[PDB]
Order: C-alpha cells, then structure tokens, then sequence
C-alpha cells in the first residue's frame, strides 16, 4: 500500500516534470507571429 | 517483525551487530537452499588462513 | 490481496516499475484532462466559440 | 482628496470570473463589433492582431474579409516608393491617428490611451472600465467643469476629456440583441478583458489541473515523509537519566 | 543481463514516447 | 512526585 | 431600448434613502455660494457608491 | 564537528509494521488546545499592533473625511 | 541583583516560573542550553567537568532533542521530578572566565581562539 | 577500506556531493521551518531558468522592451506562463527569504558559530534586492521607469559625489536606453553572483552545522540528511508548488502593480510611485525620517544593524523558545515589520508619516533591546538558582 | 527549433544572445571542475615520471 | 551594457559602442581579440597535453 501511494505520487511528479520540460522547449521553439508570417 | 535494538556504549573496543532476515522451518524444502546460501556467504576471520 | 498481487506484478522488477510509472502518469493525466474538460464544458454552457449564434453571416 | 482619488467602482458578476468560468465569446464578438464601430475612431489596440480573433469570436474567412476591408501601408516596392494594400490575417489593428501628437491635437490635448491592456493597466480594471463607460452623470452641486471636459465620477480627478460615446442604439448588433448602454458597456469590457488576457481559459484549465494534481502530490509526500520518519518518531529511547 | 537490458530499453522507449509523444 | 535530592544521583553528587 | 442600469439605479433609491437625504441637505445648506471653494462631492460620492453597490447584481441579471 | 557518544538503548520498529497517517488526525482537540494556550500571548503580540493601528488609521481617515465635507 | 531576584520582584518571579515550566517540559537544566561551540569557555568548563556530569548533560540533551523531534513533552511524573536551575556549570564557567581575565590582564596569550569561519 | 571500490557515493567523483547532501549529519528535531533555505534555492534556480528562457524573446530597448514583453505574453507559445512564473517566483523567492530571515531571527541561528553564515545571508539579501530592482525596471512600464528614477535619485544623497554617482549610474542625464541596457546586463549578471553567494552560504553553514528549534548543542542525536530531510523538503516543495500555481494561474497580477502595463511616459507621472511589495519596509524606513541623506543613512544603519546582529555577546540561551521576553520582542518586531511594509504602500499624510516614524524607532529598538536583554539575562542562573 | 522559425532572424539573434551570455558561466563551472579534478592527483611533468619526491609549494 | 540584440539594431549598437561610447572601441576590440587569444591559449594547452600525454 505504501509503495502504491508512492507510485501515485510518482505519477504526479513525472507528469509535472514532463510538462515543465515540454513547456520550456516549446517556448524556445517558434512563435505564433513567425508561424503566421509564413503563410 | 522487522525491528532493531541498538545498544551504543562506545566503551567496548569493538562493535558487534547482526542483521537477520526470516528463515525457513526445519521441514521446509527451502531450508537446504538456505544452508547453501549461508555456505556461499561463508564466514571470515582475522586469524583465518584463507585470508583474502 | 489486491494490493499485494498488483505489487508483485508491477514491482517484481524496477524497470517494469518505471515503465508502469510512466504509463500510469500518462493515463492519469489523460483522465484528469478529460474530467476537467467535462467540468469546464458543463459549467460554461452557451459561451463556447462554437456556441455563437452567428459565425458566417458577416 | 475624494475628487482626485475618484469614485470606487462596484464589484460586478462578470461572466468570465470564477475558477471554471470562461469568456462569453458571443459577448466578445459583440464587444469587438461595438469597438470597431464607435471606439476605433479615437482609440487604438496595437498589440492585437487580426489573427487573434480567429477561433475566438470570428471564423477565419470572416477575419480575412474584415482585414481586407481596410488598407495598410507596406514596405518599399521595386521602385522604392511606399504603397498601400488591403490588410491580411497577420496585420495589426489600424491606428486611428498617425501618432501621439496627432491624437492629442485631435482630441483637445488629451491622448486616448491604448486599449490593448486597459483592463490590466487600471486598478479594478473590468469594473472600472464598465463604470467609466456607463457612469456619465451630472456633477454634484458645487463643482463646475470647464468647456471641452465631461464629468465622470469614476475618472481620477472628476473631469474626463472623453465625451459620452456609449448611447443607446449606437451600434446595431448582428445578434439582434438590444443595443442598450449597459449591454454595450458589458460587451466592450468583455472584449477588452479578452484582449488584455487572451490566455485566461487555457491558464485557468492548466491551473485547476495542476492544483488538483499537486494536492494529490502533497498527500503522497506527507505519507512518504511520515513513512520515512516512522522509525524515528516511534522509537523507545533508554538513556539512564531522570533530571 | 540481456533481459534486464531489454527491459531497461523498453522503459527508456516508453519514457521517450511519453516525453515527445509522437502520434500519442 | 518530588524532585530527587541533590545527593541521590551520581551526576548530582559529582 | 431603455437602459437597464438607469432603470435599476432609479429603483435603488429606497435602499439609499439616508445618503440621498444627506446629499439633499448638503445642497440646501450650500445653496448661496459667494465665489466657490464649496461642493457636495463627498455626499455625492457616498450616495452614488450606495446606488452602485445596489445595482450591479440586478444589472448583470437583466443584461444578456 | 564530531559526534558525541551517549550510552542508550534504542528500540525501533519497521516503517511497514505500523500506521503512518492515522496518528495525524488523532487527539486533535488536545493538539488544538495546546496550540491555542501555548501561543495566545504570541498571537496577541503579533496581531495586537496590527489591528489597533488599522482601527486608529481608519478612525483618523474617517474623521478627516467628515471634517473636509463642507 | 535587586530586580532579578524572584523574591523581591514579581515580574522576575513570573519569568522564573515560565522558564521552569518551559525547561521541565523537555526535561533539561538551564545550563544544558549553554553551547560549547558558542563561547569555548563553556567548552573548557565542560572539559574540566567530571565525566559523569558531562554524560548526564549529554543524555539530557539527547532526551530533549528526541522529545522535540517526536513533538511531545515529558510525562507528568517526570516533569514533576525535573529539577531545572540546579547548577553544575556556572561555577566552573566563572572560574575559567576569571583565569582568562587574569591572563589577559597580565599580558599573556589566549589558551584558545575561535577559528575564523 | 580503500583497497577496493565500495559504494559509488564514497568515490571521489561523488565524495563531496555525498558528504554535503546525503551523509551530512543534521539535528533530528528540525521543524518544517528549516526547509526554507532549500526552498529559496529552488526559487533561485527557477528564476535563473525562467529568465534564461525569457531573454530569448526580450529586447532591452526603450522602443521595444514593452512590445517584446507583450510578444512573449501573446505570440510565444507558453510565454505568458514563462513571464508569470518569473514575476510571481521573484515574489515567492522574496517571501521564502523573508521567512528564512525571520526564522533565523526567532531561533537565533546566527549568534556564535554562524556569524559568517548570517553575514553571507545579508550579502545575499543585498544582491537579491539589487537584482529584483533591475529586473522590475526591465519591462519599461510606467511604474518601472518612475520607480527606477526615484530609487536612483536616492543615490544623490552623498554630500560630495552623490550627483556624480547618480549621473554615472543613469548613463546620462535621465533614465533612458543606456540605463535600460545597463540594468539588463546587471540583471543577467547578478543571479550567478547570487548562486556563488548561496554556495558560500551553504558551505559556511555546513562548516559547523544547522541550528535546531531547541537551540541546544545537537550532536548526540543527529541523522543523515538524505533519507529523512529530503522527504520533508519534498513536502515543503510540493506545498510551495501548490501556492506558486495558485498565485500564477489564478491571481497573476495581484502582487504586481497595474501601472506597469502602461508604456513608460517620461513626461507624465503616476499619482503614487511605489516600489514592489517586498521593498516596502525599506521604502518606509527611508521615508520615515524626513530627509534624503537622512533616509539613505537610515537604510545603511539598517543593514549595519543586520550585519552586527550576530556579533553581540552573552547570548548563551540561543532559542527563543526558552526566552519569553525575547519571544515577545520578536513578535513585536514581526508586527512592526508588517506595519512598516503596509505603511510603505501609503501616502505621506500625517498619520502615515507619524506611524512610519514610530515603526522605524521600534525596528531599531529591537536591535538595541536584544543586546540589553542578553546582558541582563546573563546572570539568570545565579538568581533563580535552587 | 534552433532557428526559432524558418531562417536566421531576430528570434535566432535574441536566442543566441541569451545563450552567449549564459554559457561562459557554465564554462566557469566546468573550468572549476577541471581544476578540482586535476588537483585530486596532481600535475604532470615534462619527464612524465612519478613526481611526489621533489615537489615545491 | 551597450548592446541591443534586435535584428535592426545589433550592428548599429556595435558601431555605437565603437564610436560614441567612451573607450567602447577598446572593449569591443579586447573582447574579439581576447576570444582569439583564448582559443590560441586553449589550443596550446591541448597540444601540450597531447605532447606530454597528460591524458594518461
Ligand atoms: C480539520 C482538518 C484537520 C487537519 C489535520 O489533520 O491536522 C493535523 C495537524 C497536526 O499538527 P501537529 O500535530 O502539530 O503536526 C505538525 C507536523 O509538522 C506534521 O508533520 P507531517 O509532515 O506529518 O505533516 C503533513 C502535512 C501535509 O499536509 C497534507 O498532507 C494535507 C494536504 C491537504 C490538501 C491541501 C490543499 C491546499 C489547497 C489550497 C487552496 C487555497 C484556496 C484559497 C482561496 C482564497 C480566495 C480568496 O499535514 C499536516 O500538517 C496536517 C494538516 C495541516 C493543515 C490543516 O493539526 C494542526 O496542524 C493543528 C491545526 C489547528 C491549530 C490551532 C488553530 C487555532 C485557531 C484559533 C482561532
Ligand atoms: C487566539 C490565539 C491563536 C493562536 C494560534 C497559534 C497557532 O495556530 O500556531 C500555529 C503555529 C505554531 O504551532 P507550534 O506547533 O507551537 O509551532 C510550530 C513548531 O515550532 C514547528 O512545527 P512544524 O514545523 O511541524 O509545523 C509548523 C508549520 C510550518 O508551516 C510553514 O512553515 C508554512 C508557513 C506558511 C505561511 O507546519 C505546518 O503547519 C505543517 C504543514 C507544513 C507543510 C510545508 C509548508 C512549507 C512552506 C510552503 C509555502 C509557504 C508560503 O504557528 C506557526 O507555525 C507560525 C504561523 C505564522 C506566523 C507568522
Ligand atoms: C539516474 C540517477 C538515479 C539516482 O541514483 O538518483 C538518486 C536518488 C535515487 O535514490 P534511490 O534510493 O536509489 O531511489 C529511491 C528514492 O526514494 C528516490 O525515489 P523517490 O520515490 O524519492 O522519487 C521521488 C522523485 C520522483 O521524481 C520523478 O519521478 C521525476 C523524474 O521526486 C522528485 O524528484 C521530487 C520532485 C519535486 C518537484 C518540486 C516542484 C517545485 C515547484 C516547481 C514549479 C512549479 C510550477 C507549477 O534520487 C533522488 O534522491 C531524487 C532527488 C530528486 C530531487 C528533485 C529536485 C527538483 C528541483 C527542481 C528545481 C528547479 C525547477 C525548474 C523548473
Ligand atoms: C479511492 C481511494 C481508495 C483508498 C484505499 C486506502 C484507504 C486507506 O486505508 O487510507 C489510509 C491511508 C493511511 O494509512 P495508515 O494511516 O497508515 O493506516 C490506516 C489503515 N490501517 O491514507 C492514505 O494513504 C492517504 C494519503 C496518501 C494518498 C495518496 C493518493 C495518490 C493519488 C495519485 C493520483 C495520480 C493521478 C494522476
Ligand atoms: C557543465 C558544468 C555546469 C556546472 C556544474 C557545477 C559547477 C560547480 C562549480 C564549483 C565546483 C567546486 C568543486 C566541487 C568538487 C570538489 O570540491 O571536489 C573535490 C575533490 C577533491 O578530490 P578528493 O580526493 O575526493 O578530495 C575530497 C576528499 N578528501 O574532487 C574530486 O574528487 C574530483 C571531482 C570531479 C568533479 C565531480 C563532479
Ligand atoms: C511575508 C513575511 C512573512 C514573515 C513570517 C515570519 C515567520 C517567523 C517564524 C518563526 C518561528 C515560529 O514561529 O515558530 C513557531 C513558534 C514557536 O514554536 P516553538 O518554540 O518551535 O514550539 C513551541 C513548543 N512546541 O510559535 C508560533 O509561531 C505560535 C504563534 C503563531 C501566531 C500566528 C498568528
Ligand atoms: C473620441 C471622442 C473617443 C472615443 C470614440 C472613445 N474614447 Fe476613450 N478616451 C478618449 C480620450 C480623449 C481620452 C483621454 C482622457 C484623459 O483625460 O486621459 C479617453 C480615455 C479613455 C480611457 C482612460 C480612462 C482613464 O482613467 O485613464 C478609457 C478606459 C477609455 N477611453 C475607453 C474607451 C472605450 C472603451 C471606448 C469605446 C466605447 C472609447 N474610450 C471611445 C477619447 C475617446
Ligand atoms: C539571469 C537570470 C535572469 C534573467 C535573464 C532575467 C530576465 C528578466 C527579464 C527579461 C524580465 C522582464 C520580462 C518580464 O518580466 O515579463 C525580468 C523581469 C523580472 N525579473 Fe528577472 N531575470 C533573471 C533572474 C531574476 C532573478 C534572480 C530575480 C529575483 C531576484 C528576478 C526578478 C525579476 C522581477 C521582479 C521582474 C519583474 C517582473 C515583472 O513584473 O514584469 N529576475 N527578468
Ligand atoms: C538566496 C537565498 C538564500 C538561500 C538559497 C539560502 C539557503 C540556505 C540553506 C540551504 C541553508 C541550510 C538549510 C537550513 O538551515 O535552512 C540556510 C541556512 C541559513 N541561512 Fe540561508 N539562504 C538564503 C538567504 C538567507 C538570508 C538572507 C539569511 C539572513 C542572514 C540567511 C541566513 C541563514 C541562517 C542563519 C541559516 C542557518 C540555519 C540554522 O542553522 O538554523 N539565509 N540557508
Ligand atoms: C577554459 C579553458 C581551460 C582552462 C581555464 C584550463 C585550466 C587549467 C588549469 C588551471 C590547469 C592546471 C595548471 C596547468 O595547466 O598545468 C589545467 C591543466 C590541464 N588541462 Fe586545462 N584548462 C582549459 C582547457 C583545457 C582543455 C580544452 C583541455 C583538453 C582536454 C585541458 C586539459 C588539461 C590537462 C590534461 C591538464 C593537466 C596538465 C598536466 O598535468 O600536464 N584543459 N587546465
């Protein structure tokens, strides 16, 4: 039971880490202004 | 039940500890395997001729 | 019982445990997104972009 | 001090206020219509592009037509001269005046501020804008306002240089809803709130998700800490001392 | 171990597919 | 109870 | 198209009887100014703050 | 920085042989009573000047506002 | 001192009562609060103190730290048997300070200096 | 023992990291108030990362700073999240630093052994103040520009070289593009100096050891840092993450000033020029005594008092849990600091100026009453002896 | 993704400026690790032989 | 402290550093030539390490 509670917490932590990393990477990626100027 | 008893004194020159898991019964078929596992974790002594 | 059997299955090996952790994180994020989207749509009824009565009459 | 500080504005039950509340996109469309009809002749929104309205209040074809019905200048051609062409999807909203000096000269020495961030540039932004728009009333007995200035209690200082532009029936809504002063004010404030904070819906969704998920994380972390500290917090210690 | 290496490769692939998420 | 007298424990006596 | 805000502000006068009476008394006492430096802006602000507090929920209840 | 030795006997139980979060919401009235009684002076000293000063400032501002009402 | 004596001063008496109540909860004497790393005169005094007294002080400190970690106090009986302010360090601390003072007065060099951190 | 390899933590590649983050002994009775140092470190790392990813879309020009900020908000994918994280995390970084400082004040975590730790903390506080000021100037809003103007105008208080210093710092005769570029470069540079200072802070504390809520000599009952204080720090981090998400995704601009969304107009001035909420106690200390050189001297005296706090003697009883008078004095100090911060966001009217004058006096009375109390209570054992 | 668009432009220039400001501090940390790792075992000598016998401050 | 990273202003800002800034030409030339000498010294470092087999 303790290991599975920790497993749920690890679900949560992995989700947060993944979304933070993707947020930073996509922020460094291209922007809507240059995307729209491409046409 | 997993537990520990610590009796720190520091007045004895040497520290002696024993960590033990749960073994098998006398008639348990895994008892012989436990003896083999003990054999492959054999004892060593400072005065033993085997050395290192 | 159930907890012990699941523990055996998904924690006999640490690599299997990590794979299960990643899969469970993905599935839980998807389920949370689905539930929150349903709550958001139920709360904000008649205000969505698709709910505007006029969309091609300009 | 009361006059220079301005009248406090009441708290309004906005449709986009709450934990799980979104913009009223129909009201966003109506607010944009009334803005471009009776508010773009003096004010400018230089931070809002036409592409921002696609999927929010208008379809892509509607925004394309709306941008094409205006003409904007483009860079030098092969001959080196400056020309004008119909606007495109990525073009910004047109500016009514050439520059700040022209705006001040045309508006009697007062510069109409940019409306892109007006609901974020004022304390109590939404309520303040709504009250300023719909609160043009007679001055109290004792104070006299000069010619060319109109009295608005909610404006800091009492006297505002903007004439009352929100009059009943000013803008004929395409929805058929009544063109009431209050209705147009609410639509304008909703559109300006969207323009200042176009990320509100995504931000609120992400915030709700992460608050719930991190509350579950806090529960698990408390359990983990109590489990790790269980040996220390539930141990018997014999020390050979009494006082 | 061959099996341990294969399972760790599977775990790494699952982590990569969770991060990048190509065609979910 | 009562506190031990100053001549009851080894450390107190020392 | 009558104004819902104006109608409800007219309907919120009973809720703000005391500030309205204070403002009217201020006007009556101030009538007869010599040159200036006198105003009833404080009572005006109190009365209209009461009216605004009375009117907002009904206002966006009637508005669409 | 060196550890000092103390003669002691320590009995400890495995983390999985005992309850974890059950002892949190236990004896809550007694815990709350201790928190209130042991810290009421500190709470009064922290929130004393704040509330009194806020009341004094509000009274002063109200008095000035009615004084300048003409 | 006049105002610091609990007999002649009511404020000092209440302060002493509160201090006794606070110390008895964790079951450690007032001199246990003195830190050997603080002055190094406390360090020298504890070095000169007998091993039994030093061991008792260390045991009391360990008990207090364990109680603080457990978020609990001593039981009522042990609190009653607790006897704070029964000094064991003040006299030797005063002796060490007097020796240091006379050494400083008669030229000399400090027997120990706090290392620059 | 060194003949053949053992646990890789003890290996030289990870020896220092093990000794300073895993096997480092810490008191077992540390409360949740001791996780704020690690939480402040996390906030600093968050600020560094978020700023590094914001500088890729920020142009330090007077004609492009505000437009670049709005471009980050709107066009950049996740840029609104980036800037909200940066601003609100600067706010939370100052919050956790204030909690750090006040917990140290309560438990006397500075007195004899951690004097260098306290001095390094004061240096870190100065660095954070300067970095946050420059970063707030960076967006080039109305409030940012005028706060920069006023706070740099404080530098015109040295009787001889004040004007020269302020003119040199401005890059000219007024806050302009040169000041914006200067402040951008400084605001990028300082956080790495902040990291170095934080590393020195941690090392200086690790020289002796962390204080405990009891204030007693804690070496008999100590535990390894990793298995027991990483989980408590994790609980603290998750609670701070909940607070941080609450302040980002739902109340982003509550801590900020609305006037910062108005483009900087040097001709006009806002009716009330106020710095960020975490500079309010210092601003109130400045404006309490009526002067300019006097106010700068008061700020310098505040920092000198903070630096000289650990060097007072006869503070034998460390923790405030065993000092009723000092506990009352500390709580009065905290109330005074909150009142001073509230006053700093108010005009210079009569009640506000009187209360600000009183509040600064109480603030310095704290720094005098503490040595007075220590010297008086040095003779406690002889008087209460039984 | 590195270009931040479709060609080297203002986005690329700004990103490169931020990276060029940041990296030398990572370079400082790497050089500190360089020196610390060298100090663990010592420094080589032109002979390349063991040099723990004739060593000077 | 005097460089503007915009596409339309980077070259003009560098020239402003060279001309208008008091001693800015020294800073610009020193930065560029110091990058050059940094790489020179690092190459000499690497080649000396290769010669004396300091990578053992
Ligand atoms: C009823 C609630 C009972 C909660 C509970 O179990 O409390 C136990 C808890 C045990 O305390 P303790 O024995 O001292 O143990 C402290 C240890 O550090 C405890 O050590 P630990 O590491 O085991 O602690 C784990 C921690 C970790 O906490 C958790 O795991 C709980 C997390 C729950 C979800 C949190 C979601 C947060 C969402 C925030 C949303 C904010 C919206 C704001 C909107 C604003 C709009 C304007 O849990 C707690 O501290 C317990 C809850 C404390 C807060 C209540 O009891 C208290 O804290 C006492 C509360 C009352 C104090 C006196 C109040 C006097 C008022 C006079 C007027
Ligand atoms: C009428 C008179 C009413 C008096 C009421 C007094 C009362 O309730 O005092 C509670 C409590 C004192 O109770 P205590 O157990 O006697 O003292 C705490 C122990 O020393 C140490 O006990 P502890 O460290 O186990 O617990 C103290 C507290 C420590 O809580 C904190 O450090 C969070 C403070 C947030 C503000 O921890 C909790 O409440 C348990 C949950 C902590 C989760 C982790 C939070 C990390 C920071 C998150 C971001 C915050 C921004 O007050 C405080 O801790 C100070 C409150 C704020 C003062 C400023
Ligand atoms: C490969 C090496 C494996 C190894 O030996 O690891 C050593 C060791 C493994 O020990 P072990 O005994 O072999 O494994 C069992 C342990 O219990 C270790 O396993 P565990 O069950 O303890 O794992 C827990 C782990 C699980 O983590 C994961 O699964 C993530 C991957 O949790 C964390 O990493 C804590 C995440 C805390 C997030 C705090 C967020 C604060 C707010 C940020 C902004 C939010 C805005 C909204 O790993 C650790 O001790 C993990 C330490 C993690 C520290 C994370 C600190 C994050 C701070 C970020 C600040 C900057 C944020 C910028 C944005
Ligand atoms: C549906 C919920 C089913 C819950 C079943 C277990 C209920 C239970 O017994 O909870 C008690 C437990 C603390 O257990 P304890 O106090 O040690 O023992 C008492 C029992 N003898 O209490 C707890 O374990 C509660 C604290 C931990 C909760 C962790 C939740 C993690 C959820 C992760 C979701 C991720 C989604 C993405
Ligand atoms: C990319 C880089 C990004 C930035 C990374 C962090 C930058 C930190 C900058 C400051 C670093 C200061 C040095 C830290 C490591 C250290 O001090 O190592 C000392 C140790 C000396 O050797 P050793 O024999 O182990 O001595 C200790 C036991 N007597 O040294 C060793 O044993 C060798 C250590 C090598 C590096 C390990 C990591
Ligand atoms: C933004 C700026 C924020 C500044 C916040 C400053 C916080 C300072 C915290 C200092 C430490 C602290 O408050 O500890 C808890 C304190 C004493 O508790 P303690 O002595 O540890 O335990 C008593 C016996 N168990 O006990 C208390 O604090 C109890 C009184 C709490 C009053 C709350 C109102
Ligand atoms: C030309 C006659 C205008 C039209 C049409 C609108 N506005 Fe206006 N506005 C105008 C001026 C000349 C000014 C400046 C007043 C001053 O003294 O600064 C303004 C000001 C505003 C403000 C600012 C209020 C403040 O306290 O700063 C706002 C929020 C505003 N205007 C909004 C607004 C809206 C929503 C309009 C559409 C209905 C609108 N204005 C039309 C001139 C003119
Ligand atoms: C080197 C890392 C950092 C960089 C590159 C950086 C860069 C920036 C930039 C470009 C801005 C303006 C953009 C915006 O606010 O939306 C900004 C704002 C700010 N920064 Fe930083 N910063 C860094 C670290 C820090 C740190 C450590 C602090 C705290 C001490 C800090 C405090 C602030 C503050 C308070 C603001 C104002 C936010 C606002 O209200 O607009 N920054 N920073
Ligand atoms: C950048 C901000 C800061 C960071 C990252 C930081 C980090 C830390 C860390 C990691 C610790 C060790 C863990 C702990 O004991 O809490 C610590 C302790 C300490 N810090 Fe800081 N700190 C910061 C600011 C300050 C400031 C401004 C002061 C005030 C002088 C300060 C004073 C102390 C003291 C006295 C301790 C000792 C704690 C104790 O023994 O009780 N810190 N800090
Ligand atoms: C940032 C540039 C660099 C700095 C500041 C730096 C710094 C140093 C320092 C201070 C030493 C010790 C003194 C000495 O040279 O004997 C050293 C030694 C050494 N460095 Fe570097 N270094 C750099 C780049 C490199 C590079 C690129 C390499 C190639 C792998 C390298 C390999 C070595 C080696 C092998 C030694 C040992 C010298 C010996 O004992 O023979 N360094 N470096």
């Amino acid at each position: 039971f303790a290991y599975f509670v920790l497993t749920g917490g690890r679900f949560v932590y992995a989700s947060l880490i993944r979304l933070l990393v993707l947020k930073f990477v996509l922020s460094m990626s291209a922007s809507k202004d240059v995307l729209a100027l491409a046409s | 039940t997993g537990s520990e008893v610590r009796m720190l004194d520091d007045d004895i020159p040497l520290a002696q500890f024993a960590v033990a898991f749960e073994g098998a019964s006398w008639k348990d078929p895994d008892s012989i395997a436990l003896m083999v596992m003990q054999a492959m974790l054999g004892s060593w002594n400072k005065t033993a001729g085997g050395g290192k | 019982g159930i907890f012990e059997s699941l523990y055996k299955v998904v924690m006999r090996r640490n690599s299997v445990y990590v794979t299960f952790v990643i899969a469970g994180a993905f599935l839980g994020e998807r389920a949370v997104d689905y539930g929150i989207h349903k709550l958001w749509e139920a709360n904000n009824v008649g205000k969505r972009y698709e709910d505007i009565p006029v969309l091609g009459q300009k | 001090d009361e006059a220079e500080h301005g009248l406090a504005c009441p708290s309004y039950p906005w449709p986009h206020k709450g934990i799980l509340s979104s913009y009223d996109h129909a009201s966003i469309r109506r607010g944009h219509q009334v803005y471009t009809e009776v508010c773009a002749s003096c004010h400018s929104m230089s931070l809002i592009s036409y592409r921002d309205l696609v999927g929010v209040a208008y379809t892509e074809e509607e925004v394309k037509a709306m941008a094409a019905e205006i003409e904007v200048v483009d860079g030098p051609n092969d001959e080196g001269e400056m020309f004008t062409r119909p606007g495109k999807l990525s073009d910004r909203f047109p500016q009514p005046y050439a520059n700040e000096a022209a705006a001040r000269f045309a508006n009697g020495g007062a510069y109409p501020p940019d409306l892109s961030l007006i609901t974020k540039a004022r304390h109590n932004g939404q309520n303040y804008v709504f009250s300023l728009l719909t609160g043009y009333r007679d001055p109290p007995a004792g104070v006299s306002i000069r010619e060319g200035l109109h009295y608005n209690p909610y404006f800091p200082g009492g006297a505002i240089a903007m004439p009352k532009m929100l009059n009943d029936g000013a803008v004929e809504y395409e929805d058929g809803t009544p063109a009431t002063e209050a209705q147009m004010g609410k639509d304008v404030v909703s559109f300006l709130s969207w323009a200042a904070e176009p990320e509100m819906e995504e931000r609120k969704l992400m915030g709700f998700k992460w608050i719930f998920v991190l509350s579950l994380a806090l529960l698990q972390a408390a359990y983990y800490r109590r489990l790790r500290w269980s040996v220390l917090k539930s141990r018997k210690l014999v020390l050979d001392v009494v006082n | 171990d061959v099996k341990a290496a294969a399972m760790w490769g599977v775990a790494a692939a699952t982590g990569g597919l969770y991060l990048v998420q190509v065609s979910i | 109870p009562a506190p031990p007298p100053p001549t009851a424990m080894i450390y107190d006596r020392a | 198209p009558v104004d819902q805000k104006r109608y409800l502000e007219e309907s919120c006068k009973p809720k703000c009887v005391k500030p309205l009476l204070e403002y009217q008394a201020c006007i009556k006492r101030i009538h007869g100014d010599d040159s200036g430096q006198k105003h009833c802006t404080g009572q005006y602000f109190d009365y209209w703050f009461c009216v605004d507090k009375c009117v907002a929920p009904k206002l966006f209840t009637k508005l669409k | 920085k060196q550890i000092v030795p103390v003669k002691s006997v320590i009995y400890a139980l495995s983390p999985f042989q005992q309850k974890v979060m059950t002892g949190l919401w236990k004896d809550l009235p007694t815990k709350i009573h201790h928190k209130v009684s042991e810290n009421w002076i500190s709470a009064t000293l922290l929130l004393g000047p704040l509330v009194g000063t806020y009341a004094y400032v509000q009274n002063y501002l109200e008095k000035e506002k009615l004084h300048h009402r003409y | 001192q006049s105002f610091l004596d609990p007999k002649k001063n009511w404020l000092a008496a209440q302060h002493m009562k509160s201090l006794v109540k606070r110390l008895s909860k964790y079951g450690l004497r007032y001199d246990d609060l003195y830190d050997p790393y603080y002055d190094l005169d406390v360090k020298e005094a504890l070095n000169r103190l007998p091993k039994e007294v030093v061991d008792a002080r260390h045991a009391r400190l360990k008990r207090a730290i364990d109680l603080s970690m457990k978020h609990e106090y001593l039981p009522e009986d042990l609190q009653a048997m607790q006897t704070p302010f029964r000094g064991y360090l003040q006299d030797m601390l005063a002796l060490v300070k007097r020796e240091r003072a006379e050494r400083e007065a008669l030229g000399g060099l400090p027997l120990y200096q706090r290392s620059i951190p | 023992i060194r003949n053949q390899r053992f646990s890789l933590l003890k290996e030289p590649i990870s020896s220092t990291l093990n000794q300073h983050l895993i096997d480092y002994p810490t008191p077992s009775n540390l409360s949740y108030w001791w996780g704020f140092g690690s939480l402040a470190g996390i906030c600093l790392v968050i600020q560094i990362v978020t700023g590094v990813f914001l500088a890729m879309h920020y142009t330090p020009h007077v004609d492009l700073a505000f437009n670049s900020v709005e471009h980050v908000m709107r066009d950049v994918e996740g840029g609104w999240l980036l800037r909200y994280m940066h601003a609100n995390g600067a706010s939370m970084f100052f919050i956790v630093v204030y909690l750090h400082i006040f917990r140290g004040l309560y438990y006397a975590s500075y007195s004899s052994p951690r004097e260098f730790v306290w001095c390094l903390g004061v240096v870190i506080f100065l660095l954070m103040i300067v970095t946050a000021f420059t970063g707030y100037v960076l967006p080039w809003g109305q409030m940012s520009f005028w706060g920069a103007t006023v706070i740099t105008s404080l530098a015109s208080a040295i009787p001889v070289v004040g004007d020269t210093i302020v003119t040199w710092l401005w890059g000219g005769f007024s806050v302009d593009n040169a000041t914006l570029n200067r402040f951008f470069s400084l605001h990028y540079l300082l956080p790495f100096l902040l990291v170095g200072a934080s590393l020195l802070h941690l090392a200086a504390l690790h020289q002796y050891g962390s204080n405990n809520p009891l204030g007693v000599h804690s070496e008999m009952d100590q535990i390894s840092f990793y298995p027991y204080f990483y989980v408590k720090d994790l609980v603290g981090w998750v609670a701070f993450a909940i607070f941080f998400s609450i302040w980002i995704f739902y109340a982003p601009n509550v801590l900020g000033h609305p006037d910062n969304y108005i483009p900087a107009n040097p001709m006009s001035t806002p009716p009330h020029i106020v710095p960020e909420w975490y500079f309010l106690p210092i601003y109130a200390i400045l404006r309490s005594i009526p002067d300019k050189s006097g106010g700068v001297a008061a700020i310098a005296l505040v920092f000198i008092c903070l630096l000289a706090l650990p060097f007072f003697k006869s503070m034998y009883v460390r923790s405030s849990s065993f000092r009723p008078i000092y506990q009352g004095i500390f709580w009065l100090l905290l109330a005074d600091c909150l009142l001073l911060g509230w006053i700093g966001c108010q005009p210079v009217e009569a009640p506000f100026v009187t209360i600000g004058q009183i509040s600064s006096f109480v603030f310095f009375l704290f720094f005098a009453i503490t040595p007075i109390l220590g010297r008086v209570g040095r003779g406690i054992p002889n008087s209460y002896t039984t």
